[PDB]
């Protein structure tokens, strides 16, 4: 019931094919969606994102953004720590689960790694204590613990989870990791209604490679999640076909593709937009528009389990018009 | 001839142990164990100043102040397939060297203010340059090819950048052996997507945590992943994965392969080849057969009926 202005940032690369890609998709099912594209390479003025891209993710909240290309500049920033200061970014999301044409090693695969955003090892705070002695110093607050923990079990109940793990290395880092666990289970006994673990971040990672099925929703520090959302997209094909969603302040949410700008390949038919679209699905659902994103969704599987359209990427020869045009073709049911 | 230190340690760590001696006795092996079922206790300082190695179970914490009592900065674990154990990845073979002595694990925490908790983590040239140079020997000593290092120098510019700055150093002394970079959540994902690319790897304390156990899970998991400690004089030998809820459940349910494995590796550092080569090769062996299996690896037995078929084989003669 009304048309909605998703910010599209189409980035670098393959990044305006596998955008205007999903544009086709949504337009075959008729998804009520608006597109309105910007451009977030960073400038400088009295370090910054632009202000018309600023204006545009702060009016509409929702947006889908393709692979940027890495900066040259020594001097140039990080440009996912621009976006996630700029909106608040504190939940990174990554739901992997087994794609059932491209066969993996591992077969049963359904996680999601809610990650916290704000801080961790990433908190940028790094001292030269004397000559070859550096400090770079670990971040754990309360609020912020308290506030993924509070996502995860949300995102647990909502997309209709059953068990939440806290990943942590409290052995170790007794003070900072505690407090973390600490506000876990303090959100975990306000929402009896999800069977909450803990295990440590070499448990899980032991555990990961042998059996992935055991786990479900988990929560973890900054630096776990990076190390642990890339080891289980692994279990599934790779940054090609995983999506990715940054939860942030004032209803914004950013979802993107992680995987890479991929040049040799930009301007001729052949990249692979699954990554994108699956993360567009995402922004669906979030957004609740939830039957557009079943089917999209359901679409996309199709495609993928006939085999007759593959990118060069899943093991096909199929263009990436030719694999988008069937998704749309499929989705008109 | 030949006297060893052995700490039992926690969980299950003096049940292992009493399986290496069994097996010892067996092969009849030229050690003598000289044990301390620890938990100053400086006396393991003393015995391993005339002794020199050790065999040790699971134990700043206790675990990092002996290591730092005994200057155990270089840690190795060896992943490698055993034959007759399938997984997803067969016919692997890498070596994980890990940084043992800084990073987050020295309790270096405070409070700045109500729930803002700082944690520090330590990276010093001297100990990068020391842990580089024993990668690159390392290769050189033992055949290698490539020393692959592992870091988040994007994040972490200064101290992860000096770290990685270190192996660069370093890695144009050895002008035989290849050098890369990885960034350590790349690494982690190409190591379940395809792990025949890397041949050692080199990282600081808290990554080699990390990969030191997701490797281990890729060729069998923890009760057959080896691994040693050294210093520039000591040589220590445990397990490779030696995470919290290791092996700690069950009694007479655990695998000695990983203890048996190092322990031969033992064997060969005090220049016992022929026992090493002996106990090493009777414990591939019984899991090749696949005869006795125990229940981490899909079989049946109790880790005393595994210790008993090594025994057997040891002493066939037929073999």
């Amino acid at each position: 019931g009304g048309v909605q202005t998703v910010t599209l940032i189409p980035g670098d690369g393959i990044g305006p094919e596998i955008s205007a890609a999903v544009m086709k998709i949504f337009d075959a099912a008729k998804a009520p969606i608006q597109w309105e594209e910007r451009n977030v390479t960073a400038i400088q003025g009295p370090w910054m994102i632009p202000s018309e891209a600023k204006e545009s993710m702060d009016k509409n909240k929702m947006g889908l953004k393709g692979p940027l290309k890495t900066p040259i500049a020594a001097g140039h920033p990080s440009m996912n720590l621009l976006l996630r200061k700029t909106f608040d970014l504190y939940a990174n999301v990554r739901p992997c689960v087994s794609i059932e044409g491209y066969k993996t090693p591992y077969t049963d695969v359904n996680i999601v790694t809610i990650r916290e955003n704000t801080e961790g090892e990433y908190s940028g705070i790094e001292h030269v204590i004397v000559d070859g002695v550096v400090q770079s110093i670990k971040l754990i607050t309360e609020g912020a613990s308290k506030r993924i923990a509070e996502f995860a079990f949300e995102y647990a109940r909502n997309n209709h989870r059953s068990n939440v793990t806290a990943v942590h290395k409290a052995n170790i880092m007794r003070m900072s990791d505690g407090l973390f666990l600490q506000k876990c289970r303090e959100v975990a006994e306000s929402c009896k209604d999800i069977k909450f673990n803990e295990m440590y971040l070499d448990t899980v990672c032991l555990n990961m490679v042998q059996d992935p099925s055991q786990f479900d929703v988990l929560v973890m520090p900054n630096l776990y999640g990076d190390i642990l959302s890339d080891l289980c997209a692994g279990l599934i094909g790779g940054l090609g076909v995983t999506p990715s969603g940054n939860i942030g302040a004032n209803g914004v949410a950013i979802f993107e593709s992680v995987h890479g700008t991929a040049p040799d390949i930009a301007g001729k038919d052949m990249a692979n937009p699954t990554a994108l679209l699956l993360s567009a699905v995402m922004m669906l659902r979030h957004m609740g528009l939830f039957d557009h994103a079943a089917r999209i969704e359901a679409a996309c599987f199709a495609t993928i389990k006939d085999g007759k359209s593959l990118t060069k990427d899943l093991g096909g020869n199929a263009k990436c018009s030719d694999f988008t045009e069937e998704i749309c073709r499929r989705v008109k049911d | 001839s030949f006297p060893v230190t052995m700490l039992p340690g926690d969980g299950v760590g003096p049940e292992l142990m009493h399986a290496v001696k069994e097996v010892f006795k067996a092969a009849a092996v030229p050690v003598e164990f000289q044990e301390h079922h620890l938990s100053k206790l400086e006396q393991v300082l003393s015995s391993m100043k005339e002794n020199k190695v050790a065999i040790i179970g699971k134990i700043a914490s206790y675990d990092m102040r002996l290591r730092r009592k005994l200057d155990l900065f270089a840690n190795v674990v060896h992943v490698k397939s055993l034959p007759g154990y399938m997984t997803r990845h067969n016919n692997l073979d890498l070596v994980i060297i890990r940084e043992q002595t800084e990073g987050e694990y020295s309790s270096l925490e405070h409070e700045s203010a109500r729930g803002v908790i700082e944690c520090l983590k330590i990276v010093t040239r001297a100990k990068s340059q020391r842990i580089a140079k024993f990668a690159f020997d390392y290769a050189t000593k033992k055949g290698r090819g490539k020393v692959t290092a592992v870091h988040k120098a994007n994040i972490m510019k200064l101290g992860d950048g000096l770290f990685l700055q270190c192996c660069e150093e370093v890695a144009e002394l050895y002008p035989k052996i290849k050098f890369e970079t990885m960034i350590i959540d790349n690494c982690c994902m190409q190591l379940v997507q395809n792990p025949y690319q890397f041949d050692v790897l080199v990282m600081p304390n808290l990554y080699g945590n990390i990969i030191d156990n997701l490797a281990a899970g890729l060729v069998g998991g923890a009760g057959v992943v080896p691994g040693e400690s050294y210093s520039a004089e000591y040589a220590v030998f445990e397990t490779g994965a030696r995470h919290p809820f290791a092996q700690a459940v069950g009694r007479n349910i655990a695998n000695p392969t990983a203890m048996l494995l190092s322990a031969s590796n033992m064997l060969r550092h005090l220049n016992l080849e022929y026992h090493s080569s002996m106990i090493a090769d009777a414990v591939k062996k019984v899991i090749k057969v696949g005869k006795v299996r125990t229940s981490d690896m899909g079989g049946y037995a109790t880790c005393h009926d595994f210790t008993e078929e090594i025994c057997r084989r040891v002493k066939d003669l037929d073999e």
